[PDB]
């Protein structure tokens, strides 16, 4: 059986060390994290219904030590409840530490800690952008296939107190009813087009009236009119998404009807961006706290 | 589209703290791939997703296969 | 009806005999101790609110003749007020004599004699580490089930003069409010993880910034920073715990913001440690009295 | 923050009884079969015979088969 | 005193870097020594220095003994 | 019979870890460090005659990770030559790691690495101020007596290129000829008064014309004209000492004829001081590099 | 600063790969059967060899790797 507190403990023990120090979990420990977390993801709806108080965070991309600082900043679980918006692995040098801690907290606090699926939580993408290479290097290929079964069961979106719609990428032209999301069955892959694809890939663009081309070569861009229509239709107040690096870690769109969240500061050591998280309180008052590079 | 009462509110106070200072520059292995590499990887995913990756019956139409 | 003075007398009579000699209580007498003491535990809060003068002691682990000496040293009840921090049974050879004297003193001086629950005062642990075997050899399996119902009702923590927080193991990441301890209902088992587990199992560790792995494979370790923010949060001055063998019977941590107490000298005949008690007087002045192996 | 507690610098010392405290450790000789039987015993005991308040049943520490 | 020639020189450039950032505060138990403690330590030091600590024969007059 | 490179490697590889983590050397390895270094100390003069290039450092007081940071900054031996001015142990938490690395480097680079005796390298002082407690806790009392034997053999002062007189404390009224230092035989204790005491205990004072009272209750204070008279008589250009914390890590006295060096930044967590070292190149041009807290 | 210095070296993305010979490379390890007396006798032989026979430049005699008796 799973030694959950030992795994979490070992993962936290690098606090105060210089970034880059690895955590050495065993193969069976990691497999255990995947199996039990997967089970939980499937026990909970694919469209999560969450309640404030809650802190919402965006991309991490294996910047494990920035995730630790983020917890230090906003409170380690269960001091705060957390909802992550995806893109835990790839690009960074420590995707395994990042996702293992996130999965372990899902198992420790399943009613107070939630993870959404990013476009990098699928086989085809994280086969190329680092996670596969990190699994094969430090353990083996089978472990990456085990992670894939877990990723294929991640929930795709969440509504906080019937007013904040959360997903990794954004809106879809194919999204006319929330039941369309609820009806998606897991485990599943991320398709190259369609509703699930857009939820993980689409981007807002000020220069687009409705829908437009996406420089990524996947999915679409969408404009402010799309957002306003969506919020009115479902009597929502805000779209909260991630997926794009923004200077202050958060960045509003369409008259504060949408916010982009990004939690990996100094992303890839190529940008000068802060990382942010949004706190929602019981009265639906939203505030931002950011970790800025010095 | 305006009478619709809005419930959410945003605080005008934004807390700022220092982020850790270390070298986040990382190696990009996907930039050393060749045309043949991608072909082998596409063959690998198709074989993996067809015969190994568990997929709910009602979601097999979403499995993202690749071109040879 | 119960013959308490007779039990205490028989239990204290072996004082001066060769260590190892068995006090022979009857089956019915032992069940009387367990039932009456259980009643008292349940009539007092699970989070004790105590007042100095008081002497605080740590692990005994069935070293019955070391317990008799401890009472010689500090005064047989009610000469002094006592608070024990758990781990009365297991490992030692005379866990029955130890727990019977302690229960009997709880019935004798219920307002001046207090017992906290240790991690060995739970079924799964003392099933393996001796106490069960001791009960079966000398009596029957049912007597061990009777002790279990008594241990499941012990209080878990204690605050002395609103300034010294006492428990067996230490702090918990899930402990944000004293009310979380007060809402723990008895009788109860000790779980494999969570608040009640950590209160009986965690260990301080100077190497850990916040939380870390526990060599025991249960619960966590915690650092000076955790202790500091805890005392400041609840306006406490000290944490008093046991659980670990320390050379002098007492040992400070985080600039005397926490103290470990251990009262079983020469533990298991494997360490050359002293056993200690901590006296707290009306002034909240603390002093340490130790029994060292000669 | 103001601090009330104080510590005395006088440590009372006395002698502990001198006897052989070394004891057998039966748990070190448990076989896999032994552990499994004991996990079976505890699960049955804790399920049917151990008194647990209704609100603390989620804390009962059951064991794997 | 005024015209003795001086060889040493000092550079005007002082280099500055960041020291490590960690909690350096540490317990100071020696401020908690009783007169009995200090007497017992004085006796220990006197026995150790007089019977065990090696000292050159020409430097035993430098050995720092303590009052009883 | 000593694997020095394995010892040094273990001591240096905690670099990057959280400050406070220990290095586990065996008792015999530490004994080997002491006995071998002691032989080297005795084979070299009690008044060292050194040559530039050289980097001179002040107190460390067991702040091991600040010593590692110092070496990172100034260059790990033998990239730079080093002279330390004493007080390696006591107060800080990791005196054993500190002195073991310094002694290992003295054995490894005996002509490029030098340690002077501070007032805390004597049994009466470091019996009280922490080192003795550290040895008893991690090893045994006998090991402390082995360090005492090694400490008793340290050189007391050093002259760099016949122009910079170096000692931990300062001058003595009983210092008329350098021969008085030379004729001191080792092993030796630190007396309660006189030349060997003053050299490790005295302090400069601006408000003193000649000699004054020292608030330590030991030795004396000395004035700037005493410094000027001393330098003229022996044709020296600078007195380089430590012994006192100064805000910038280095602080001049007597019209730059005496400098205090202190290498423990944020000393005892009580001061906001920088730690400094002084570089002397072949031309006797001296320069300062400081590690400042942020 | 380290990242702005010009680098001349380059690496090719194509790696040639051939099949190595397929034989049994298992070999004996005589050193694993040296007794304490054997090693002590070998240390004495090396010491005699290096002190009296092995040619060493005059300026490098301090590097000669002698062994514990
Ligand atoms: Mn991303
Ligand atoms: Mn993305
Ligand atoms: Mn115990
Ligand atoms: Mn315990
Ligand atoms: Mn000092
Ligand atoms: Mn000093």
């Amino acid at each position: 059986s799973l030694n959950l507190d030992s795994i979490i403990g070992r993962l936290l023990e690098v606090q105060g060390s210089r970034p880059g120090k690895n955590v050495q979990l065993t193969e069976n420990e990691i497999r255990g994290l995947c199996l039990k977390s997967r089970e939980i993801f499937l026990s909970q709806p694919i469209l999560l219904e969450l309640e404030a108080p809650l802190k919402i965070c965006g991309d991490i991309h294996g910047q494990y030590y920035d995730l630790l600082r983020l917890f230090e900043y906003g409170g380690f679980p269960p001091e705060s409840n957390y909802l992550f918006l995806g893109d835990y692995v790839d690009r960074g040098k420590q995707s395994l530490e990042t996702i293992c801690l996130l999965l372990a907290y899902k198992i420790k606090y399943p009613e107070n800690f939630f993870l959404l699926r990013g476009n990098h939580e699928c086989a085809s993408i994280n086969r190329i952008y680092g996670f596969y290479d990190e699994c094969k290097r430090r353990y083996n290929i089978k472990l990456w296939k085990t992670f894939t079964d877990c990723f294929n069961c991640l929930p795709i979106a969440a509504i906080v107190d019937e007013k904040i719609f959360c997903c990794h990428g954004g809106l879809s032209p194919d999204l006319q009813s929330m039941e369309q999301i609820r009806r998606i069955m897991r485990p599943t892959d991320v398709p190259d087009q369609g509703l699930l694809c857009d939820l993980l890939w689409s981007d807002p663009d000020k220069d687009v009236q409705g829908w437009g081309e996406n420089d990524r070569g996947v999915s679409f861009t969408f404009g402010a009119e799309v957002v306003a229509k969506f919020l009115h239709k479902h009597d929502l107040d805000l779209i909260c998404r991630a997926h794009q690096v923004v200077e202050d870690g958060y960045e509003f769109f369409a008259k504060r009807q949408l916010v982009t969240l990004f939690s990996a500061p100094n992303y890839c050591g190529e940008f000068d961006n802060a990382g942010a998280m949004m706190s929602v309180d019981e009265t639906l008052m939203c505030s931002f706290q950011i970790l800025k590079p010095a | 589209l305006r009478e619709r009462k809005i419930l959410i509110r945003f605080s005008d106070y934004v807390e700022v703290a220092d982020a850790q200072d270390y070298d986040r520059r990382a190696d990009k292995p996907w930039t050393r791939l060749t045309a043949a590499d991608k072909a082998a990887i596409r063959k690998e995913l198709n074989e993996f997703k067809s015969t190994e990756m568990e997929v709910h019956e009602l979601s097999r139409h979403l499995t993202r296969f690749h071109r040879p």
